[PDB]
RNA sequence: GGCGUAAAGCGCACGCAGGCGGUUUGUUAAGUCAGAUGUGAAAUCCCCGGGCUCAACCUGGGAACUGCAUCUGAUACUGG
RNA sequence: AAGGCGGCCCCCUGGACGAAGACUGACGCUCAGGUGCGAAAGCGUGGGGAGCAAACAGGAUUAGAUACCCUGGUAGUCCACGCCGUAAACGAUGUCGACUUGGAGGUUGUGCCCUUGAGGCGUGGCUUCCGGAGCUAACGCGUUAAGUCGACCGCCUGGGGA
RNA sequence: CUGCAUGGCUGUCGUCAGCUCGUGUUGUGAAAUGUUGGGUUAAGUCCCGCAACGAGCGCAACCCUUAUCCUUUGUUGCCAG
């Protein structure tokens, strides 16, 4: 679950090369190794086990978080978990003022029902092909982004980022709203406006994986009443 | 509750290809009036929907000061892009001491005594952003004794 | 000239013409001197009513006037005298005896004419403009309009060199001939001139065309 | 207060007088720090009271005159 | 040090850096006056003068063209000793000390590793680009700071008149 | 008489394709993103990418005529038998 083991034979090793590394990482990486830092699970874990205490603590009481990994090869990791926890999540492009924009994207969000109208209902049946053709295009377009976050309604109160420095947006947008984030970053990556910080590899294949399922079980065993 | 004011209000232009176009700017101060303040600088089309757009986000960006009970702790100095100030605690009956868009900020955000100078350019954009930054990195005798580690009679 | 008529260019479609008879040109003449006479007679009459439109039947040897109006009591009068006052008037000028009709016309802030008249009033007891305007379109917005577009032009706040302002709120689509886009016009006369009022107000879009 | 661009780095280098000066001990105590004495006129300002019916005005005491000289000590800093 | 320095060879000489070693023991930094060096242009003497080229001659465009263009052409550019000490003499940033995240290089040493390739791990000197915090009115500077200081010198106080 | 006080109407750029706003963000601030960049087009038409997310006036469609066929009803319009 949490075992330091388990992490060595997933791979956490290798996150970026030495040319790229964060100058305020120093504590977190211990060395280098083929001119390729490598983080240390000495302190991986720890700080990953009081971030998923910490995260349980508010998955027990009422809460939404988000599950921000959009990646090209973390997508579908990222859903499944995220439909597995019954918890709300992006796929796609962060649209830039989701959160600090709610008073506009909330319009967004209500109009994929009395528009989706043309494909669960079709009106009177489909009418207007050569414009239904268009409003079904646009319907599809509209939720590709925002179908996982179709069920929020309110503001989320907990983010969780898996690259903190490839979607530093959304973490502008968290950090002047005041949610907390468990966010996990890279050694390229800064930890400054992440609230908590679990440094290793969140590119690779197997290790995202791990981490996803490591928080849909801590949130869906806070959550079991 | 709160106690917005607008301070000035300032008429901008910008040309483009069929001519000039006007448009309006407002900066207003808000506060509860008993250890908080925000401003707010906003921009529109015309003057009423200006004031409006300042005193929303100045109600949303307000910053807290750990102020005394009628003054404010000890005499402080902010430094901004092209503004100085300079706040120093008065006594009872002296008022707010300040002028240009330093004494009305003052009186919103709750103090009541203290002697402002203003030194350099004193435009009101740059000043409200100094005198707010002099009482946001001022500090309190308990405040201060938590990071000394003592008590505030010890310390006194 | 910037823009057309929106009347003229959807009455075909689906808007409601102001005059419904016809003529062979042998009486068309008369006809439309006779309606212009009539129009202006009781546009000079209901001064203070705030008539909103005048439609004109002329079946064959008799004429119907429907005036539609916000407040139809003053036009009315107790047991209903007045109407008769001025339906000889009207008959004796357009020859034909006539039968006057009255609508009242629901939502009377929801009206091209309506909104566009007492504006003038407004300017003629000097109040200003832009509130007015403003007070005008968002009352408009308010009471279920999609779509309010007022422009007022010609010395403005009694300056000196005349000026055309407007505000709009909503949707309005001039182009499109399938919506409501009623249309009127009005006119202040002033201490310093005469100052031009254009209201435009898109209700929904008519699918099917005429007659719903 | 500033000197890259508004006014403000000598074109550069050497160097006299001058300005400053790494680190430890002992000594002196010149600057500096403490106390005392004389003086720093009266007048004037300020504080507490009084007299002019109030005030202006006058007046008693106190404080102050931020300075100087001498004496007796303190030795951390600067100075020999 | 600045100005500046470009075939090769010889003669004399200044300066900078590094591996390890011992002493001299504050001898250290800056500098008003003062001295010295100081691009090119310029002047005096005695020479040299291929090319280039102020002044000048002719042609050409243009209303005019005492210029740009073309054909020649003197001083000058060259050498030695002399004189002035002027420049956007610019990094428009006066000398030194230490402190304050990184990446990519350039040049030049030095220690050790199987030097199988300009293989790798450290450490110095000079210098280029990007950039974090910080600073600045902004541009931008950013370990060679225009970030926080310390010691010293010079200069600035509205534009013209100057 | 004053279109150098105007209302209304009209011509031109131009039937060019741009012109703006709400929220958010960036810079103290005038302001910028959105509207740029890649394909694409008759086009701010669409897509992708991107601190942008949406909307309005706009580019199109709905409107009028004509290009084929079916049906309803044949005089003053037609002659398969
Ligand atoms: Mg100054
Ligand atoms: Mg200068
Ligand atoms: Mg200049
Ligand atoms: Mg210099
Ligand atoms: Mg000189
Ligand atoms: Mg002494
Ligand atoms: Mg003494
Ligand atoms: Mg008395
Ligand atoms: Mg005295
Ligand atoms: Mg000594
Ligand atoms: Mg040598
Ligand atoms: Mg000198
Ligand atoms: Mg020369
Ligand atoms: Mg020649
Ligand atoms: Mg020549
Ligand atoms: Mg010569
Ligand atoms: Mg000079
Ligand atoms: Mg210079
Ligand atoms: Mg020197
Ligand atoms: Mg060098
Ligand atoms: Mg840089």
């Amino acid at each position: 679950t949490v075992s330091m083991r388990d992490m060595l034979k997933a791979g956490v090793h290798f996150g970026h090369q030495t040319r790229y590394w964060n100058p305020k990482m120093k504590p977190f990486i211990f060395g280098a190794r083929n001119k390729v830092h490598i983080i240390n699970l000495e302190k991986t874990v720890p700080m990953f086990n009081e971030a998923l205490a910490e995260l349980n603590k508010i998955a027990s009481r009422k809460g939404k978080i988000l599950f921000v990994g959009t990646k090209r090869a973390a997508s579908e990791a990222v859903k499944d978990a995220a439909l597995s926890c019954d918890q709300f999540f992006v796929n796609h492009r962060w649209l830039g003022g989701m959160l600090t924009n709610w008073k506009t994207v909330r319009q967004s969000i209500k109009r994929l029902k009395d528009l989706e109208t043309q494909s669960q209902d079709g009106t009177f049946d489909k009418l207007t092909k050569k414009e239904a053709l268009m409003r079904t295009r646009e319907l599809e377009k509209l939720e590709n982004s925002l179908g996982g976050i179709k069920d929020m309604g309110g503001l989320p109160d907990a983010l969780f980022v898996i690259d903190a420095d490839h979607e530093h947006i959304a973490i502008k947008e968290a950090n002047n709203l005041g949610i907390p984030v468990f966010a996990i970053v890279d050694t390229n990556s800064d930890p400054d406006g992440v609230d908590f910080v679990i440094p290793g590899n969140d590119d690779a294949i197997r290790a995202v994986t791990l981490y996803l399922g490591a928080v849909a079980a801590t949130v869906r065993e806070g959550r079991s009443q | 509750e709160l106690q917005e004011k607008l301070i000035a209000v300032n008429r901008v232009s910008k040309t483009v290809k069929g001519g000039r176009i006007f448009s309006f700017t407002a900066l207003t101060v808000v506060g509860d009036g008993n250890g908080r303040v925000g401003f707010g600088y906003g921009k529109a089309r015309e003057v009423p929907a200006a004031i409006q757009k300042a005193m929303e986000k100045a109600r949303r960006n307000m910053i807290n000061v750990a102020l005394n009970n009628g003054t404010l702790q000890h005499p402080v100095k902010g430094v901004h892009t092209g503004s100085r100030v300079f706040m120093q605690p008065a006594s009872e009956g002296t008022g707010i001491i300040a002028g240009g868009a330093m004494r009305a900020v003052l009186e919103v955000a709750g103090v009541h005594n203290v002697l402002a100078k203003a030194y350099g350019s004193t435009n009101p954009i740059n000043v409200v952003r100094a005198t707010i930054d002099g009482l946001e990195n001022m500090n309190s005798p308990e405040m201060v004794a938590a990071k000394r580690g003592k008590s505030v009679e010890e310390i006194l | 000239g910037q823009k057309v008529h929106p009347n003229g260019i959807r009455l075909g479609i689906v808007k409601p013409w102001n005059s419904t008879w016809f003529a062979n040109t042998k009486e068309f003449a008369d006809n439309l001197d006779s309606d212009f006479k009539v129009r202006q007679y009781l546009t000079k009459e209901l001064a203070k009513a705030s008539v909103s439109r005048i439609v004109i039947e002329r079946p064959a040897k008799s004429i119907r006037v429907t005036i539609h109006t916000a407040r139809p009591g003053i036009v009315i009068g107790k047991k209903g005298e007045d109407v008769e006052k001025l339906r000889k008037v009207v008959a004796d000028i357009a020859g034909v005896p006539a039968q006057i009709n009255i609508a009242e016309v629901r939502k009377p802030e929801l009206d091209a004419k309506l909104v566009a008249d007492s504006i003038t009033s407004q300017l003629e007891r000097r109040v200003m403009f832009r509130r007015a305007m403003k007070r005008a379109v968002q009352n408009a917005m308010r009471l279920g309009a999609k779509g309010i577009k007022v422009e007022v032009s010609g010395r403005l706040g009694g300056a000196e060199i005349a000026r055309t302002e407007w505000y709009r709120e909503g949707r309005v689509p001039l182009h499109t001939l399938r919506a409501d886009i009623d249309y009127n016009t009005s006119e202040a006369h002033t201490t310093y001139g005469v100052i031009g009022v254009k209201v435009w107000i898109f209700k929904g879009e008519i699918l099917g065309g005429m007659a719903a």
